[PDB]
Order: structure tokens, then sequence, then C-alpha cells
């Protein structure tokens, strides 16, 4: 354990930053794909009605 | 000062009013109704204009080619027209012959023949009607407009109707309409010109006094409407000009913004590369589209109904790259409604707009028209000086606070026809209806 702190001593910072970014990231992932859904439904939505000319 | 507008009522409840010029020696005296399109259901959708056709078709009395002599021995001419919330007929004659037009139009209205016959032969007229309002572009985008707009809505349907009802209506739901409809609460004799209100009352009470009417007669007037945001493109790349209008939900005729509203629309106002003088308006938007040429004209409007109204601005264009900017500009204007608008732009509307509401009225049919369409949508007719009185009411921050709640960030109902390509998509359009700035 002491050898494995020795070579990588950030460990502890490390992992709880790491959690700190895993939440905001994944309510930002959750965010843009609302977004990204409420800008696009108008292309989505669209209808035609053709009447050849 | 204009002469006082006279007003009575028969005992039906029929309205009477007239506005005698003694200065001209034509008349227009007619029938304003408080009824249209709107009246109707989606199954007899169409059924208030094919009556318009009817109703000069022949009564029981006189024949089609009967009337059509009546009328050319009177001199004058007949007119007619039904829109979404009211229907018109009138009747332009000379003075002394006024008693045969109020004689002719009670004739048409309420004993006309509706010939089994006549509605078959109409039925082909009405039929080609639908292939050849094609050509009329402003009605083309307007009324794609109000069917996006009120979508599903009965304000949202046409006047002429879908094919399939001009093929299957009937003279039984013709008569049931004009009798559900056509009711003595409901409409207004109106007279200006050379008439004698006094003269035009015994008129009344002698053509229209067997009138029904409504079992709950509400005031003139009386009316629900949810917009929509949306859009209809009706691309055509043959066309050499594009045809655009943009509208947001606008004010009723009752409206305590009504006069606001048409404040707001003045200081965006009209305007028209044919005529000489455009090219100096003082508006903002005008000075933008004529430098550039962006526009072929534009022309901002504020139509009214009883519950709603559409505010908004139609577009012709032939530059067709630069549609982008045209549409960018005329929304940037509209937002400093919100933002920018003082003292300067709202005193100089109001200055045009205390004259352009009298100027309007320059001859008879124009009199009548306003008396008509006063009495039928706010149940009186309203003098010029109350009218002074509720412009000078409206100052620049009930022009900010009205176009803050109206346009600013909302949904637009949009209609393009003709070459549109460089028209954006519907978030970019919207988009403009906002600064990032403010
Ligand atoms: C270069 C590499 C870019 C990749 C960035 C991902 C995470 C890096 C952030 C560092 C970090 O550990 O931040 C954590 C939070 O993460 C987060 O919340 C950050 C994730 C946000 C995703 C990206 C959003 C914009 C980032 C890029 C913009 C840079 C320039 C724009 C001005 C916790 O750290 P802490 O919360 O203790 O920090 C002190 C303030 N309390």
């Amino acid at each position: 354990a002491f050898l494995t702190w020795a070579a990588e001593p950030e460990h502890d910072e490390r992992k709880k930053l790491g959690l700190k970014a895993i939440i905001v990231i994944s309510a930002m992932l959750g965010l843009s794909v609302y977004i990204k859904k409420f800008k696009w439904s108008p292309i989505k939505n669209r209808k035609f009605i053709y009447n050849p000319p | 000062v204009s002469p006082k507008t006279r007003t009575s009522n028969l005992k039906n409840g029929l309205t009477i009013a007239s506005e005698s010029n003694p200065l001209v020696q034509t008349a227009t005296v007619g029938v304003w109704i408080d009824a249209g399109s709107r009246n109707e259901n989606a199954y007899n959708n169409g059924t208030a204009h094919f009556f318009e056709h009817l109703a000069f078709k022949g009564t029981d009395k006189r024949s089609q080619h009967q009337l059509e002599l009546d009328i050319e021995n009177m001199g004058g001419h007949l007119n007619a027209y039904t829109s979404r919330e009211s229907t018109v007929y009138y009747a332009k004659s000379f003075k002394d012959d006024v008693p045969k037009s109020v004689e002719i139009l009670a004739d048409i209205l309420q004993h006309s023949k509706l010939a089994e016959s006549a509605i078959d032969r109409e039925r082909e007229v009405i039929t080609r009607e639908l292939e050849e309002v094609n050509k009329q572009y402003e009605e083309v985008v307007f009324d794609h407009l109000h069917a996006t707009a009120f979508m599903n809505q009965p304000l949202g349907r046409t006047i002429l109707g879908p094919r399939e009802n001009i093929q299957t209506i009937t003279n039984t739901e013709l008569r049931k309409f004009i009798t559900e409809n056509y009711t003595a609460d409901r409409m207004v004799l109106v007279g200006a010109g050379a008439v004698d209100h006094d003269a035009l009352v015994e008129l009344a009470e002698k053509y229209f006094s067997h009138l029904p009417s409504s079992q709950s007669p509400v005031p003139l007037g009386t009316p629900i409407p949810n917009f929509v945001g949306s859009e209809v493109r009706l691309r055509d790349d043959t066309m050499p000009v594009a045809h655009i209008a943009i509208a947001v939900e606008g004010v009723s005729w009752t409206s305590e913004d009504y006069y606001t509203a048409l404040v707001a629309q003045a200081i965006i106002g009209n305007y028209d590369r044919a005529v000489g003088t455009s090219r100096h308006q003082g508006s903002r938007l005008s000075n933008i589209v004529s430098e550039n040429n962006l526009a072929n004209s534009f022309q901002s409007f504020s139509t009214s109904y009883s519950d709603t109204g559409l505010w908004g601005i139609y577009l012709t264009s032939e530059n067709t790259t630069q549609i982008d900017d045209l549409v960018h500009f005329t929304l940037k204007e509209w937002n400093r409604l919100s933002t920018s608008v003082s003292n300067l732009q709202v005193e100089r509307a109001k200055s045009q707009l205390k004259a352009g509401l009298l100027l309007s009225l320059d001859g008879t049919t124009y009199v009548a028209e306003d008396i008509g369409r006063q009495l039928t949508t706010l149940g009186r007719r309203v003098t010029p000086a109350e009218v002074e009185a509720k412009l000078e009411a409206v100052t620049e921050h009930d022009v900010r606070a009205w176009a803050q709640k109206t346009l600013y960030d909302k949904d637009i109902a949009l209609v393009g026809l003709g070459p549109i390509e460089g028209l954006y998509d519907y978030n970019r359009i919207r988009n403009d209806m906002s600064m990032m700035r403010w």
C-alpha cells in the first residue's frame, strides 16, 4: 500500500476531483440532450404536402 | 368636424345608423352583419360564401334576370363581401334611389330562392374559384397565415371552404345558416352620404321588421383562440418575387392595447419602392430596406377579431440572396419596440395616426364601412374626439410594455411563398425575436 502511494501520491485527490467531474459532466450530458431535442423538434416534426405541378 | 352619427333601433333589435353629407349626391346604404365564416363548423365550412353567390341568383318575386334589370334601372350597383367575422351587403345609388335599394337588399336577404338548380350551377363556379385564388399571392399568404396561426380552430378555416363541402352544400344547410345567423340583433342597417336618418328608419320599419330575433341577444361584437407558433413554406423557384408574412398574436377590437398596437404598427410602417416618397420616410426599417434594396415592399398590419388578432408584417422581395438580411433587419426593428423606443418615435407615430384614422374615410362607401365595422365590433361608433383622446393616452412606456409582452421572445407564425430558399429555418427566424445584447 505504501509503495502504491509512493508511485501515485495524487491518488486520493484525483479520485475525489473525478467524482465532482463525473457528476457535473453527467448533468451537462442530460441537459445537452434536452436542449438538442428542443432545438431540433421543428426539423424532426416537419411535414410535407406535395401536389405535383 | 364631421356630422354626428345618428343611431336608432327597431323592436326586433335591428340597429339603424346613419351619417349624412349634404355635399354629395350619392348614398351608400347596406346591411352589416356580425356573422361570417367563423360561425360555420367543419362540415358546412364554405356556406356563408356560398350564400353570397346565391343572394344574387333570384328571390321569391324577382328572378335572376329581373334582379339584374332592377339594379340596372336603379343606376348604381350592389356589392357584397363575406369575411371570417363579418358579412356586408350594400347598395350605392343616387340620393333618391335609396328606397329602391333598401327594398332590393331586404329582398335578397330575407326572401332568396336558393333553388336546387342554382345551387348546382354555382357549385361549379365556386369550384373554379379554388383554382384561381392561387394567383392572388397576398391572399394566398394571408390565408395560410390564418390557417397555421389558428391551427384547427374556426379562425383558421378559409372562407371558400374545402372542395368536399362545395360539392355537398344543400339548400337546407344554406337556409339553416342564414336563419341562425342573420338575425336582427346581429344586423345593422347603415346609410352614408345623401341619406336622411328618419327616412332610413322608416324604410327599415317597412322592410326589415319581420326579421327573426335570436333567442339569446348578446351585444354587438361579442365573440377561445390558442395561437400556434408555426411556419408554412410554399417554395416555388419559378416565381420571381418572394412573399413573406410574419405575425404574432395581436389584439382584439376591444383590447385595452388596441391603440398601443396601432401606434407600434405605425412606428414600423409601410414601404413601396414604386412610390416616390417612400425613400424619404422616417421609419428606420424603411431606411434600411430602401438603402440596401432589400424589398419591393413591406406593409405592417394589425388585424383584429372579436377575441384575438394578428400583428405583423407582409414583405415582398426579388432580392433572393438577401432574404435573410430582410428578415433579420425587420425583426431587429421589432426588438427596438421593446428595448429602445422613446418619445421620439411614439410622438411621431401618434401624429401620423391622428390624421390617418380620419383620412381613410374619404367617400360614402368608406364612411358606411366605418360605421358598419365599428357598430358590429364595438357596439357603437366612436367619435373622433374619443379616438383622439385614446391615441393621446398612448405613451412610450405603453408601447415598450406592450412590445415586451407581445413581441419580445415570442413565437411567430411565418408563411413564405416563392423563391424562399434563402429564408432560414424556424429557429433562426424566431431567434431574432430577442436581442442577446439586451
